[PDB]
């Protein structure tokens, strides 16, 4: 399972480019694919998504229309042809896979990412805390707030917690705010109401140093959060 | 202005009562075919579509009779519905000369002929424009026989002709196979003719006949009684007495 | 004279066991359950119709979560339905489209299938590749498969047509324990709610208890006149209900080693294909071949309701872990979830 | 319907589409059961084309893609429900049973056992409208044995002209077809040997006749 | 030719003649 | 040889099935009654649940 993405260097204010994402390790047809970017010294931001069979495609409000994302099932590659590039879109673009069924684990893999530098009514999640000093071997809680209740009538509360270790691709810790994804130790645990959320890390170690990002997945605007810095 | 007015009134009488019987006799068949999922196949789906064609033609002819511009929609709708039933008859014929004789293609024909039965006549009805609004469009295009209305009778006359050839070929093939008693062949012929549309294979061509003529009288009283009652001659032999629906009704 | 000497001893043992069983029956189930209120007309409606199959449905198993149910059909597809939304989470393809069994693991990670190819295939659901692929094809039977049940994620108890049942270890693929003692084709097995005992019923009109820990029979239950085509287990683990082919279900008690009540009616002439209990044990959901899903009261030995609605015969029943719903699959490529 | 529910619905619809695609690509195929012992080594059809032992063929270009399904070695009353929709049944009988010996100590007959199996299969409730193609194998062996080995062992009326080597075939046909008492079943028959090539053409012809007869029966023409 | 088409056509023709040929109303 | 082995196995199995103590039918029926009336309120089939709590509504 590996999703390496490449095809971006430096683009002039005003140019255009297409981003390539070669995937090998699973079945592409049954897997939807997202696109998430993060500006330097900033947070994660959603870009687009394409579903299985290229049925439903969504784009972010801030980049609506100017972006196009296409799926190439036979060659197992994803594309994102950037149009009308600006200097404010400079970020690190990731490939995030997602499958949706009962008991699924959306956003269970993130690629290494690609860099692109350009020369000069949504559910906005709130993360008041910025940095927290935590000792290695002690408990710590990270909280983020949502403007709108995240409890659909189906009974499932939607909130995804992510971890970005320094210089590494983000990983999925908890999906739907109560279920722990594969490859994560049992210390992580999420709980809260339909508006306020928490994450009770039990025994923090050197592998728990990074930025925690909370995510909303009820509307299509899948607004992420500012994040919380963790320090020793 | 003679008692031919009474002739027309009676001619209406028979075809009104015929379509009144046919509407219910085909609605019951459609309901029993749709509600009962057991009696489902490509053949029964084509049967349901043809029953709907008969019902729509009956409704349209009743609406046109009630009517006698906005009348132009009614006239062309009646023409399209009559064509769609006369063409679903040919669609049924083409299934059988394929089901048993000659020719799977299950997606084809069930879907392939849908386009043919409803779509192909409609195409000609749509082609009946740039002429309807070009010549003699004084009222609702009431078809005053302006010699500009053969685009609707040629495809239908072709549909009847192909049905006759299909009927002849199928009965010729079946009679030899049956004979390698003879009442079985007669029963098959009498139970296949109403659906194959051979009951109007005869009286199929004339430039046009004056009402005073006896040929006109017999032709009209034949093709407005056998056609108008050709709902009780198909529903009763393909919904109630066929062999499968009766047992599982 | 070895055969002559041993047959007399065997007959003596059988007669002694029969006499002990007769003496150990103070009364019957009716004599103690005749003073209780009737269950009433338990009528349920088709809440959902999981209609996505093509050929006949041969078996069905629920999950621990009471949400996902697997359906095995001779078309060759193992659809993992979602009961609350009539969705299709997975469509597991089959190597050989001759399947009579399907087991859903307690953890929900594995699905079992098996049939005339004498091979039970364990299908992995949770894989990093996003697809459902075989994990271990278990082979060694010389006959067709009849019922597979998961003990845990690593052991599967399998009853086949080679007069044998078996405990398999999936990781190594070896038959850790082989079970013998049936004079006929084993047709269905049930697992006690402790993963320690399991009962099977063969065509020899006998039901046999087995201890999977050791591998020997514990009791033999007889009394049926025809083949046993289904078998279930009481929730409390001290009784089990036998589906037959002579139109009579039975309630064979474990400790009593006898039959407590026979649910037979003069009208019914078909057989019982699957038998499943309810959470409280009051209802004995039996699936008859005459396009019916008769509901038998399990204490008064009396009628309780009819769940008609299937065109062909019912071949699988299932009552959820919480007892909320009863699912029925028939040979019309249909699945209905009553309530 | 949240985002997860909508995506699950899309996945379910794709699964339904794939199921329909496999179903429409499986109705074209035709199933052909194969019972009988003694002369069941039919590898000719597999060579020409290319528990349960399926041996798919390919006849008439890609129009017909048949599937054969062999037998098993357990009780024959619970494995038979599966083969209820077979478009044909192939029964193979060895003609070298004119002078036959049983495998067990009875040593009574082999064709008589085959005849009893044929009667059980024909009269089976599941195969009530399924044609029974019959492939009387071992032709040259019988042509030699009815002179050398014996002559009409059973002899109820069998083989009056025993040396004719044709009255025996006629009587065998009559005995095997008498077990079919209904007009809804056509017992096709064809003698064949190892040095033969028209062994699957007969299967194709019988399959076509069965398909057209079933279409007529489902209709009302005949 | 189709009869019902003919029937409607001749109905229209008779209606038209009732005002073009039956002018002796006055 | 081979045939008598099945007889010996049957004799051993019959002896094993014989060497066991059996409880009375009355006790088994009483225990089944107790369990069957001690879980009636939790069975959504014998006693139907309200439509609000029914997940198949």
């Amino acid at each position: 399972v590996q999703l390496v993405e490449s095809g971006g260097g430096l683009v002039q204010p005003g140019g255009s480019r297409k981003l390539s994402c070669s995937a090998s390790g699973f079945a592409f047809s049954s897997f939807g694919m997202h696109w998430v970017r993060q500006a330097p010294e900033k947070g994660l931001e959603w870009v687009a998504y394409i579903s299985s069979g290229s049925g439903t495609i969504y784009y972010a409000d801030t980049v609506k229309g100017r972006f196009t994302i296409s799926r190439d099932d036979p060659k197992n590659t994803l594309f994102l042809q950037m149009t009308s590039l600006r200097s404010e879109d400079t970020a690190m673009y990731y490939c995030v896979r997602s499958i949706y069924y009962y008991g699924s684990s959306p956003f269970d893999f993130w690629g290494q990412g690609t860099t692109l530098t350009v020369s000069a009514a949504d559910i906005v999640m709130t993360q008041a805390t910025s940095s927290v000093p935590v000792t290695p071997g002690e408990s710590v809680s990270i909280s983020c707030r949502s403007s709108k209740s995240l409890l659909h009538s189906n009974g499932n509360t939607y909130l995804y917690w992510f971890l970005q270790r320094p210089g590494q691709s983000p990983q999925l810790l908890i999906y739907r705010m109560s279920n722990l994804a594969s490859g994560v130790p049992d210390r992580f645990s999420g709980s809260g109401s339909g508006t306020a959320f928490t994450l009770t890390i039990s025994r923090l170690e050197a592998e728990d140093v990074g930025v925690y990002y909370c995510m909303q997945h009820l509307e299509y605007p899948l607004t992420f959060g500012a994040g919380t810095k963790l320090e020793l | 202005e003679t008692r031919e007015r009474e002739v027309f009134d009676r001619l209406g009488m028979i075809y009104t009562v015929g379509y009144s019987v046919s509407l219910a006799s085909l609605t019951v068949a459609v309901l029993i075919l749709a509600y009962f999922r057991r009696l489902h196949c490509t053949r029964n789906y084509i049967h349901m579509h043809l029953f709907l064609s008969f019902m729509l033609r009956a409704v349209s002819i009743f609406v046109k009779d009630a009517v006698l511009a906005g009348c132009r929609v009614a006239v062309t709708f009646f023409l399209y519905f009559l064509a769609t039933n006369y063409y679903w008859i040919l669609v049924e014929g083409l299934y059988l000369h394929s089901l048993i004789f000659m020719a799977f293609s299950e997606k084809k024909y069930l879907w392939g002929f849908t386009v043919f039965g409803w779509g192909l006549p409609a195409v000609f009805v749509a082609v009946w424009v740039s002429v309807r609004a070009t010549l003699a469009n004084t009222g609702c295009w009431d078809l005053s026989s302006g010699n500009k209305k053969w685009i609707i009778q040629v495809p239908i006359l072709a549909s009847i002709v192909l049905n006759f050839i299909l009927f002849i070929n199928i009965v010729r093939v079946l009679a030899t196979k049956l004979r390698e008693q003879y009442r079985k062949l007669l029963k098959s012929t009498l139970v296949l003719m109403p659906l194959f549309g051979v009951h109007y294979i005869v009286f199929m061509a004339t430039p046009y006949t004056e009402v005073s003529g006896t040929l006109w009288q017999v032709q009209m009283h034949y093709e407005m009684l056998f056609n108008s009652f050709q709902g009780f001659f198909v529903a009763i032999i393909y919904c109630f007495c066929n062999g499968e629906v009766q047992a599982e009704i | 004279s070895e055969l002559d000497q041993l047959r007399q001893e065997a007959e003596q043992l059988k007669n002694q066991i029969r006499d002990a069983r007769k003496a150990c029956a103070d009364a019957t189930l009716s004599q103690i359950t005749n003073n209780i209120d009737p269950v009433g007309r338990i009528q349920m409606r088709t809440r959902r119709t999981l209609r996505g199959h093509l050929a006949k449905i041969y078996a069905m198993h629920w999950g621990t979560d009471s949400r996902l149910l697997v359906s095995a059909s001779q078309d060759g597809k193992l659809i993992i339905w979602d009961s609350y939304t009539t969705n299709k989470v997975h469509a597991i393809p089959l190597r050989s489209s001759w399947v009579m069994t399907c087991a859903y693991a307690p953890s929900g990670n594995y699905v079992a299938c098996g049939g005339l190819d004498n091979i039970c295939s364990i299908y992995n659901l949770k894989t990093r590749e996003g697809n459902v692929r075989v994990s271990r094809e278990l082979a060694g039977h010389t006959g067709y498969l009849s019922c597979c049940r998961f003990l845990d994620d690593n052991q599967i108890v399998t009853s086949s047509g080679d007069t044998t049942c078996a405990l398999w270890d999936i990781e190594t693929g070896q038959q850790t324990t082989t079970f013998t003692g049936h004079t006929g084709d084993v047709m269905s097995l049930s697992l006690a709610p402790d993963t320690r005992l399991f009962v099977s019923g063969a065509c020899d009109a006998s039901a046999k208890l087995w201890d999977v820990r050791e591998g020997m029979c514990r009791q033999t239950f007889t009394g049926h006149e025809s083949d046993i085509n289904a078998i279930c287990f009481f929730p409390n683990g001290n009784a089990f209900a036998t589906g037959s082919d002579d139109a009579t279900c039975r309630l064979f008690d474990l400790r009593a080693d006898q039959e407590l009540m026979t649910y037979s009616h003069d009208n019914i002439i078909c057989g019982i294909t699957s038998v499943s209990f309810s959470k409280s044990g009051r209802l004995l959901l039996a699936g008859y071949d005459d396009f019916n899903c008769n509901v038998w009261d399990a204490l008064k030995a009396d009628r309780a309701g009819v769940l008609a609605g299937h065109d062909n015969r019912v071949s699988c029943l299932g009552v959820t872990d919480d007892g909320m719903a009863v699912a029925t699959g028939s040979w019309d490529s249909f699945l209905k979830i009553w309530n | 319907l949240s985002a997860e529910d909508k995506a699950a619905v899309e996945r379910s619809k794709m699964i339904d589409r794939n199921l329909r695609e496999d179903g429409e690509k499986a109705r074209r195929e035709l199933k052909l059961l194969l019972l009988g012992t003694g002369e069941s080594g039919k590898s000719t059809f597999i060579k020409q084309m290319r528990g349960i032992i399926e041996y798919p063929f390919d006849l008439q270009s890609v129009i017909f893609r048949m599937v054969d399904v062999g037998g098993q070695r357990s009780e024959r009353r619970k494995w038979i429900h599966c083969f209820e929709n077979v478009t044909s049944i192939m029964f193979l009988v060895a003609l070298s049973e004119y002078d036959q010996v049983l495998v067990e100590s009875d040593n009574e007959n082999r064709m008589e056992e085959s005849k009893a199996l044929f009667r059980t299969i024909i009269t089976y409730p599941w195969f009530q409208n399924s044609s029974v193609i019959l492939f009387l194998n071992k032709k040259d062996l019988l042509e030699e044995k009815i002179m050398y080995s014996h002559l009409v062992d059973y002899f109820p009326e069998y083989d009056g002209p025993q040396r004719d080597a044709q009255a025996a075939r006629e009587f065998i046909l009559k005995m095997f077809v008498d077990l079919n008492p209904d007009s809804d079943k056509i017992i096709y028959s064809h003698f064949t040997c190892a040095t033969d090539t028209e062994n699957i053409r007969f299967v194709f012809a019988a399959v076509k006749d069965t398909i057209l007869q079933l279409n007529l029966k489902e209709y009302n023409l005949v | 030719a189709v009869a019902e088409i003919q029937l409607m056509h001749q109905r229209a023709k008779w209606i038209q003649d009732a005002r073009r040929r039956a002018f002796l109303h006055k | 040889t081979a045939s008598i082995a099945q007889a010996r196995k049957l004799v051993e199995q019959l002896k094993m099935e014989a060497n066991i103590d059996r409880i009375k039918v009355s006790k088994a029926a009483a225990d089944l009654m107790a369990y069957c009336e001690a879980h009636a309120k939790e069975d959504p089939l014998l006693t139907p649940v309200p439509a609000s709590e029914n997940p198949f509504r």
